[PDB]
């Protein structure tokens, strides 16, 4: 006698092996598609009409190598929809066209809303937190932030990141050269909360292995456990007086410690984001004036933050004649800055 | 606590994968038990704290329960009806899919 | 622990009647695989072009749409063979 | 005054309701069919 | 112990202190803008309007109140440079002090509606408990809003009572603040038509009173008002995050893109302008014309506008700046003087050669003439040994047509580099660099540092959302979980996750 | 005592909507391997 | 090369050195076979 | 043409050999969820 | 009929052997015909 | 739809001599497989630029200019129509300072182009070509110099000019094979 919503409910919400959830009526369909975009353009879509290239396996490209390329910068922003005004329905000029990018990044942004709802949705039936649905902004900061926004900002969809190995390698050169990323104080926070994070990884994991009760007389130490065992697994007073006597601070809160181990790549990653917001409108941390004033007036002064900005202006003179092909860059070899001999 | 006989272990043809699937160690129970690195054991087992929970995390949560197997997977409803008919559709069909691969091939 | 109702993922790959049906099954989706390919069903589908396909006569270099609501009608003279 | 650009987008809007159409039609009719109870 | 980023939650449940601390911010808001205004009238030069605009001089808060009517000041100038005619109240420096008095007023109420919290109107009438009728609440400020947004459109933008708001020609020459009449056919959905927000501020302005009227009489169902949790206040925070955060997205969208409600003339050109080329063909056709007309290529130079001209500079497009290049684009490359006209670069044999310019890409770019049909036939070789095309051995000369260097050539391989480099910056311009000691490093208009703030906001309210929207829906678990949960979160013990009554 | 499974199920969708494409693309991809410039 | 009375076996050759990374493989299939007891 | 057709002409076979070995149980599922 | 099951080694085995292969072959591709350079 | 197979099993490749025959107007030459046409026009009469598609100081450049005469000795000696012709190895008239501290080179000159071969051949079917082999060598050292094959030819009144120009580090690293290769086949 119930109504639609509560039979329904009961179906989505079934404690089956893979759960659906309400929220997997949005995840499930964009994630496959996201993924069988992503499949299908890295093994038979080529980008030879978008960038000149060649990034599916049929072509002759590996795993290292292929990618599902982003549309011409002629297309500006176009959502780029099978049916739009560009490749009007004509599914095999839509993939020559790009159009498969934008079909990945949308059904595969929509993917990230669908699986942190899953987090949500899974997280209110066990009746628990919901701390990793928290954490699971981040990467959708990142996302967001990196495959959205800043090509939005820039001329169009060309500038994104395309999904592939050695296409994310060349957005990532293509971001020292012109953005000067790494001098950027977003970026450098991003490091710090990536580099922690993976040195907390580490440490706890490690420190737990190594405080371990003995619970069992077996050399293997990972049988000796029950998950329902009420008492501690690892002392905790031996983990802090190790820490306290080697590095001079240790945890003594078990629940400071493990918000300590979300807090920190949780907040890198969203400092990061707000650097690529930053550089989608080309609002860089590129160069520090004072000492390029200095370097220009006094031809003698030179430091490593100087030897970069003449890296950077060869990273970008040899790439953008071939990176930018609708810029129709043709320089002259004699115009490249070149050092000497090499 | 947690009942061991009720966590499908119980068919296993041999007594060693039996016990090691149950986190049990009849041996290391003994308190003249000396490990290969010539480590006396202290008198527990496997896990100190089973009895009071039942078991350890191994028979806590099996991954590999045969007891809860469909006993219709036990053997091929067919039989040998079915297995020749199997043998002769793979040799039909290996003919047909090799012949197909080098009909559209620039072999030859 | 316990189990959602599905049967036993080792009891369906220890059976015999799962690979009698997927000794053929796994298989055909191979060979499949291999005929889009070999019959060039892959390269008319998406468009990629062939091995001899990348220039032509009267276009020697790599393409460029420079334009966004002809780009369909752009597109197919750039792969015009 | 419809372009056949204004056409896809509303033929795109029908084509958006009979996929969540679809959806909620197969949901419903399994929802039904495997009902607990 | 409270955490110190729990402090602000002592007036969750205390209506009468929660309306004091919105006061409080409502009183800081406006009296930031009295005094962002105040200080942006000390320091704004109205002199120069069409070479010092205001987008060059880094005013941020002008712009805006330009943009819905105010254009003179109690000094006696106008921002269009006309002399003022009885300013009255609402000049600039009058909205500057009327924000700030506001700002007082709300300081003085903050200060009221916080001792006074005890009032018998936060209470229940069934619990004598202080609660909210939140669906209600939101009924009642809903149809001011919708009341408020159609006066806006239909007296102070329609003109029938009000100013207008600015509009302007396609290319930023001639604006105005105009009275725009709604246009309520498909062009009213025209990001660049100024009929379309006077058509859209009477119309969601009509919808926004009979959606007040609806969601003032009908109670929420029962179904909605648990799933919302609507007895909580910070559902509403969660929900009003939410659209706030889709609001600067948008507000940052056209404001990068361009928009009848973002001016050029007042917010400075946009980084697509100078990419597509949609000042330089425009400056093009115009002495085409000319050209048609029979008139000297040195004349017809001389028609073009210097403001016009002013635009096709890459120095005033906003996506040359830096984060930390602080401060007005005039503190960056100076204060523009004049126009030095168009430069013509003519090889020696006198074919005429275009200087390709710099896209906003690039820091640096290397300098390299074309000819009409895209070949390079000269450049500045960075390795000056073996060079093909160094204009000392193509015998490149620049002639200035218009401006102040009309008429003037110059031949020496020295000035013609010097030209090139600032050829390729778009048209050519005298800046004073003496004034404020300009660096030389381009900076962003307001219309860079406005995109990027209220992105970043915007991101960073994303997770606003997020956390309280998680909060309002987990707030039973807030504390921690339940102590015995494991049977409930045994895999397969129940047939549907969470329900106890769905035993396997 | 007796086990009677559903060979269907939910899980099935999701095994066969991964790995029938997957065998597929393998068998393309194997067969790209052999193509001679 | 070999010396010609060894040419015939040179493919035997050919496939030797690969053979002591197979005894890694073959330590873990000794296991499964014993399930890992 | 027909390329397209050669390939999914392999599903017959199939489709035919799999029902030759999971109708029977399929039906067995089916009454007992009906 | 024929009463049996299969040895889960002997599956992972068989199924470990064809995985090494394809990779084998993928390899094996990356040195002949296209990508290879040649 | 294309319908053409892909050429699984082909055992041959179209294109493995690593050359393309190039027919012009008038010339013909196998330009190099690896190198990508050029828009670049750096002399006048330039009809024909390849660049490789590596480094792009291997190109090869077609010169047809009107000279007006019949036969190349009509334009002087080898060892004279090579001088009057050097403005093709490039110029230094961006660099006029003087210097004295350019290790290998003559007092106030940065570059510097050595001859290493001057031979006259003839085709097949008459015509008289002047081959020249040239190593031009810079301050700033870049490539380790630059190997220079020009051949020159007068037919119909036209000095038709190839000049195939390779870096020596790619020189002897095997990009000899390709611009040789290019030089050897120019056909006027
Ligand atoms: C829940 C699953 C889901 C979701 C969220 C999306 C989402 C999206 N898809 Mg996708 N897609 C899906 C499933 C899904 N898809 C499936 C199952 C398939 C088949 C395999 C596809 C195949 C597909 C293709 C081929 C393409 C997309 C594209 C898109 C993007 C834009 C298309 C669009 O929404 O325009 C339309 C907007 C709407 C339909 C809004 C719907 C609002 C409701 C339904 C209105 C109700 C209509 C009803 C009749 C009332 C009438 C109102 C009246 C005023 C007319 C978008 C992000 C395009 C793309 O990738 O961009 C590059 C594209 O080309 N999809
Ligand atoms: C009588 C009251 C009053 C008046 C006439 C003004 C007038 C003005 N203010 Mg001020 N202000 C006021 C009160 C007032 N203010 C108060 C109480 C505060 C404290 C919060 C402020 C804080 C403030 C700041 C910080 C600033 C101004 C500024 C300005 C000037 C430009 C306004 C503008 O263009 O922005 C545009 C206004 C908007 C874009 C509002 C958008 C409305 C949003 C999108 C609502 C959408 C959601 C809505 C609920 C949808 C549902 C309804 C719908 C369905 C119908 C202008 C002269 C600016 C200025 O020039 O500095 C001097 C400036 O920066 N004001
Ligand atoms: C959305 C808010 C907003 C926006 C878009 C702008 C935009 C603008 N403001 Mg401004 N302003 C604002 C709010 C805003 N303001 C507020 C709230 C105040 C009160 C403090 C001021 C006070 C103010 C003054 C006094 C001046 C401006 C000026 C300007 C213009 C120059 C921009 C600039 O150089 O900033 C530069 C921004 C940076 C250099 C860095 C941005 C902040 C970084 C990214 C955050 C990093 C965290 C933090 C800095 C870490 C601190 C470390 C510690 C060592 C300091 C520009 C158009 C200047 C102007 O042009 O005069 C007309 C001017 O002098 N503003
Ligand atoms: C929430 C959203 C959930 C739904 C999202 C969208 C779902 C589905 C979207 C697809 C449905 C079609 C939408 C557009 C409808 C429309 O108006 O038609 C738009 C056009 C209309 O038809 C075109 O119109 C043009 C403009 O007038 C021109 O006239 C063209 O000549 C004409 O072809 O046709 C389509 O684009 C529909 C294409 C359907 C393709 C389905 C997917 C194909 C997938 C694989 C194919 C593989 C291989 C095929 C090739 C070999
Ligand atoms: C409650 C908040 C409402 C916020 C929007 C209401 C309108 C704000 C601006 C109104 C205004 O500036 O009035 C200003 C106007 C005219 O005011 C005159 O404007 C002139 C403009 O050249 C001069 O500057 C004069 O100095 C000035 O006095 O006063 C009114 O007549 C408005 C009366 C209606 C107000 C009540 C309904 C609202
Ligand atoms: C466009 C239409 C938009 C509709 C937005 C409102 C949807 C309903 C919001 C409240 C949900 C609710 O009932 O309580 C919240 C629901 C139901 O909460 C309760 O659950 C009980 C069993 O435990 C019973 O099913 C009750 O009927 C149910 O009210 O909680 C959940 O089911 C957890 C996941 C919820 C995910 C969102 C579900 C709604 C999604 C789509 C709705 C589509 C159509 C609805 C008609
Ligand atoms: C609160 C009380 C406690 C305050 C503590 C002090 C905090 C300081 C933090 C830094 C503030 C100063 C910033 C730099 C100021 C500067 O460079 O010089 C000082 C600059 C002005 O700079 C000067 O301007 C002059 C003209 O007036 C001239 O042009 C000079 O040449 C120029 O140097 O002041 C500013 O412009 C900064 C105003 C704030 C702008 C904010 C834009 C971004 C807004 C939001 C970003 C949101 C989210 C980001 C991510 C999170
Ligand atoms: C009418 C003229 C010819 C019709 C032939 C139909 C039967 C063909 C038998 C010969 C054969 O080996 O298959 C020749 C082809 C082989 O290709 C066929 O493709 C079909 C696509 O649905 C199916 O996949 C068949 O199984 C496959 O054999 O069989 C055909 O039917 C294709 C005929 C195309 C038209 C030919 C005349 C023009
Ligand atoms: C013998 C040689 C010593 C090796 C050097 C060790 C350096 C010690 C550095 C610790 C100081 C940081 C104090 C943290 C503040 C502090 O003391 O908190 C003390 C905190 C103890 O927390 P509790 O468990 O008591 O928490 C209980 C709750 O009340 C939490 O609020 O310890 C930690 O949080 C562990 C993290 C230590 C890791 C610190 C991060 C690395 C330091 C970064 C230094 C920046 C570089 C500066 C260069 C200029
Ligand atoms: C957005 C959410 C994404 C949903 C997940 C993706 C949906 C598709 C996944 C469905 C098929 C998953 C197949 C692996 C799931 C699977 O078949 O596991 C099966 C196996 C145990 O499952 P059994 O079928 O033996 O279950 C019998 C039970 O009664 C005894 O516990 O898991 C393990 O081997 C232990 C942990 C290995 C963890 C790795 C898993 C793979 C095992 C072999 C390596
Ligand atoms: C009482 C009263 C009075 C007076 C009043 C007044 C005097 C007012 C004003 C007040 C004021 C005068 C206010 C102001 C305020 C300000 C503000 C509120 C600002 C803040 C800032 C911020 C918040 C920022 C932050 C940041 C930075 C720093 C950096 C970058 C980033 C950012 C931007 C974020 C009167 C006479 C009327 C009478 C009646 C009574
Ligand atoms: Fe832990």
């Amino acid at each position: 006698k119930r109504g639609w919503f509560d039979v329904v409910d009961d179906w989505l919400r079934r404690d089956r092996f893979v759960f659906v959830g309400w929220s997997g009526l949005l995840l499930f369909p964009t994630a496959y598609l996201a993924l069988g975009g992503w499949f299908t353009g890295t093994t038979f879509v080529t980008s030879w009409y978008t960038h000149g290239l060649a990034s599916s396996y049929l072509e002759g490209c590996n795993f290292l190598t292929a990618a599902v390329s982003t549309p011409a910068n002629s297309m500006g922003h176009s959502l780029l929809f099978l049916w739009g005004p560009e490749a009007q329905g004509d599914f095999t000029r839509w993939c020559q066209l790009g159009g498969l990018w934008t079909f990945v990044a949308l059904h595969g942004s929509f993917s990230l809303i669908g699986f942190m709802l899953r987090q949500f949705e899974i997280a209110r039936s066990v009746k628990i937190r919901p701390y990793n649905a928290i954490a699971f902004s981040a990467p959708i900061s990142v996302f967001v932030s990196v495959f959205l926004i800043y090509p939005l900002g820039q001329s169009g969809w060309f500038f994104a990141p395309s999904f592939g190995v050695a296409a994310i390698f060349r957005f990532i050169l293509f971001f020292q050269g012109f953005h000067n990323w790494t001098l950027n104080p977003f970026h450098m926070m991003g490091v710090a909360g990536v580099l922690g994070a993976a040195l907390l990884c580490a440490i706890h994991g490690a420190t737990v292995e190594n405080t371990l009760f003995e619970d069992g007389d077996g050399a293997n130490t990972f049988r000796a456990f029950n998950p329902t065992q009420a008492e501690e697994t690892y002392s905790m007073v031996t983990a802090n007086r190790f820490w306290s006597q080697i590095f001079g601070v240790a945890f003594s809160n078990k629940r400071w410690l493990h918000f300590f181990m979300l807090f920190v790549p949780v907040t890198g990653l969203w400092m990061s984001a707000i650097g690529v917001v930053g550089l989608a409108l080309n609002l860089r941390a590129y160069d520090f004036v004072s000492q390029e004033i200095r370097a220009a007036e006094d031809p003698e002064f030179e430091t490593f933050y100087t030897k970069n900005i003449l890296l950077n202006e060869g990273i970008r003179a040899w790439m953008a004649a071939q990176d930018q092909p609708h810029e129709k860059l043709v320089f002259p070899e004699e115009v490249l800055p070149r050092g000497n001999a090499l | 606590k947690i009942d061991i006989s009720k966590q499908g272990l119980n068919s296993i043809q041999n007594e060693t994968v039996k016990l090691n699937l149950m986190g049990k160690s009849k041996t290391m129970e003994s308190k003249d038990w000396v490990d290969p690195q010539g480590r006396k054991g202290k008198g527990y087992g496997v896990y100190r704290f089973a009895n009071k929970y039942g078991a350890n995390v191994d028979g806590y949560s099996p991954i590999y329960t045969p007891d809860t197997w469909s006993e219709s997977g036990d053997s091929y409803k067919l039989g040998t009806k079915g297995l020749i008919a199997w043998a002769g559709l793979i040799v039909v069909l290996l003919g047909v899919g090799i012949n197909l691969v080098i009909s559209t091939s620039a072999l030859g | 622990s316990g189990a959602t109702g599905e049967r036993p993922f080792s009891d369906i790959l220890t059976s015999i009647r799962y690979w009698v049906i997927h000794s053929i099954t796994i298989p055909s989706l191979f060979i499949a695989g291999w005929l889009f390919v070999s019959t060039g069903l892959a390269y008319d589908v998406f468009g990629s072009p062939r091995p001899n396909e990348y220039f032509t006569e009267d276009r020697q270099e790599t393409p460029l749409i420079t334009d966004r609501f002809n780009a369909l009608e752009q597109v197919k003279k750039l792969s015009e063979v | 005054a419809a372009t056949p650009s204004l056409n896809n987008l509303i033929g795109s809007v029908v084509a958006g309701g009979l996929v969540l159409a679809a959806i909620a039609g197969a949901i419903t009719a399994v929802s039904n069919f495997d009902s607990i109870r | 112990g409270l955490p110190w980023y729990r402090v602000h939650t002592v007036v969750l449940n205390d209506p009468g202190r929660l309306i004091a601390v919105h006061l409080m911010h409502t009183s800081l808001v406006s009296g930031w803008a009295g005094s962002m205004a105040f200080y942006e009238l000390a320091v704004f030069d109205p002199s120069d309007p069409v070479l010092n605009p205001m987008w060059r001089q880094g005013m941020f808060v002008l712009p805006f109140m330009t943009r819905l009517g105010i254009t003179q000041s109690w000094g006696g100038w106008t921002i269009s440079g006309e002399t003022a005619s009885n300013p009255g109240i609402w000049s600039y420096e009058g909205v500057a002090a009327a924000h700030i008095i506001l700002s007082g007023l709300l300081f003085a109420a903050s200060i009221w509606h916080w001792v006074y919290w005890d009032l018998e109107l936060f209470r229940d009438p069934r619990t004598s408990n202080p609660a909210l009728d939140l669906p209600k609440i939101f009924g009642i400020h809903l149809f001011l809003s919708g009341l408020l947004c159609f006066g806006f459109g239909a007296f102070h933008v329609t003109g029938l009572f009000g100013p207008g708001i600015w509009v302007s020609d396609p290319y930023g020459i001639t604006g105005t603040v105009q009275a725009v009449a709604p246009s309520w056919d498909a062009t009213g959905f025209d990001p660049y038509n100024p009929g379309g927000i006077s058509a859209h501020h009477i119309a969601a302005g009509i919808l926004g009173v009979l959606a007040g009227l609806f969601h003032l009489c009908v109670r929420p169902p029962q179904r909605l008002y648990n799933g919302l949790r609507m007895g909580n206040i910070e559902t509403v925070l969660s929900s009003s995050i939410a659209a706030v955060f889709w609001a600067a997205f948008v507000v940052s969208g056209t404001m990068w893109y361009g928009s009848a409600a973002t001016p050029i003339e007042l917010f400075g050109p946009t980084r697509y302008q100078w990419d597509l080329g949609f000042f330089q063909q425009e400056i093009e056709r115009r002495v085409q014309t000319s050209l048609a007309e029979g008139k000297s290529a040195s004349q017809a130079w001389a028609e073009i506008p210097e403001k016009l001209a002013f635009y096709d500079y890459i120095g005033n497009n906003p996506a040359k700046g830096g984060l930390f290049r602080a401060g007005a684009m005039n503190s960056g490359d100076g204060i523009a003087v004049g126009w030095l006209g168009h430069a013509v670069f003519k090889d020696k044999q006198g074919n005429e050669l275009f200087v390709r310019r710099m896209p906003t890409f690039f820091e640096t770019f290397p300098v390299v003439l074309l000819d009409k049909d895209g070949v390079v036939r000269a450049d500045v070789p960075f390795r000056r040994s073996e060079s093909k095309y160094s204009i000392e051995q193509v015998g490149v000369s620049v002639t200035f047509y218009g401006g102040e260097l009309d008429g003037v050539t110059f031949s020496d391989p020295a000035t013609v580099k010097k030209y090139a480099r600032r050829a390729q910056l778009g048209e050519i311009f005298e800046f004073d660099r003496a004034t404020l000691q300009s660096d030389g490093v381009f900076r962003t208009s307001p219309r860079g540092w406005f995109t990027f703030a209220h992105l970043c906001f915007a991101l960073l309210f994303f997770f606003g959302h997020i956390w309280h929207g998680a909060r309002t829906i987990f707030r039973d678990v807030f504390a921690g979980i339940d102590a015995d949960l494991d049977e409930q979160v045994e895999f397969g013990a129940f047939l549907k996750l969470g329900d106890t009554s769905t035993r396997r | 005592k007796s086990y009677t499974y559903p060979i269907f199920t939910v899980r099935w969708l999701a095994v066969h909507a991964l790995a029938v494409p997957t065998v597929f693309f393998l068998g393309a991809i194997t067969a790209m391997q052999f193509i001679q410039r | 090369k070999l010396p010609e009375a060894y040419a015939p076996f040179d493919p035997i050759v050919d496939v030797l050195p690969v053979i002591p990374v197979l005894f890694l493989l073959l330590a873990l299939v000794w296991q499964a076979s014993v399930s890992f007891r | 043409d027909n390329r397209f057709g050669t390939i999914a002409l392999l599903a017959v076979p199939v489709i035919g050999w799999v029902l030759f070995n999971i109708l029977g149980p399929l039906q067995n599922q089916l009454n007992a969820m009906s | 009929g024929t009463t049996g099951r299969i040895p889960l080694w002997l599956v992972g085995t068989v199924a470990g052997v064809a995985v090494i292969a394809l990779v084998g072959i993928f390899f094996y591709g990356s040195y002949v015909g296209l990508g290879s350079s040649l | 739809a294309y319908g053409d197979a892909a050429r699984v099993f082909a055992g041959n490749i179209t294109n493995k001599s690593g050359f393309i025959p190039y027919a012009g107007e008038g010339f013909a030459l196998l330009i190099p497989s690896k190198w990508n046409p050029s828009k670049e026009q750096d002399f006048p009469g330039v009809v024909l630029r390849y660049e490789d598609n590596g480094d792009a100081v291997n190109n090869l450049v077609v010169l047809v200019q009107k000279v007006g005469k019949n036969n190349i000795d009509e334009l002087g000696s080898p060892d004279k129509f090579l001088q009057d012709n050097a403005y093709l190895f490039g110029e230094s008239a961006a660099f006029t300072g003087e210097t004295l501290s350019e290790g290998g080179f003559l007092p106030n000159k940065v570059a510097a182009a050595s001859v290493l071969d001057v031979q006259e051949a003839t085709d097949k079917k008459g015509k008289k070509y002047y081959k020249y082999e040239v190593l031009t060598r810079s301050a700033d050292g870049d490539e380790g110099g630059r190997h220079q094959l020009i051949a020159a030819t007068v037919s119909n009144g036209n000095l038709y000019l190839i000049k195939v120009q390779c870096g020596d580090k790619r020189w002897f690293k095997g990009a000899k094979r390709e611009a040789i290769g290019a030089w050897d086949s120019f056909t006027v």
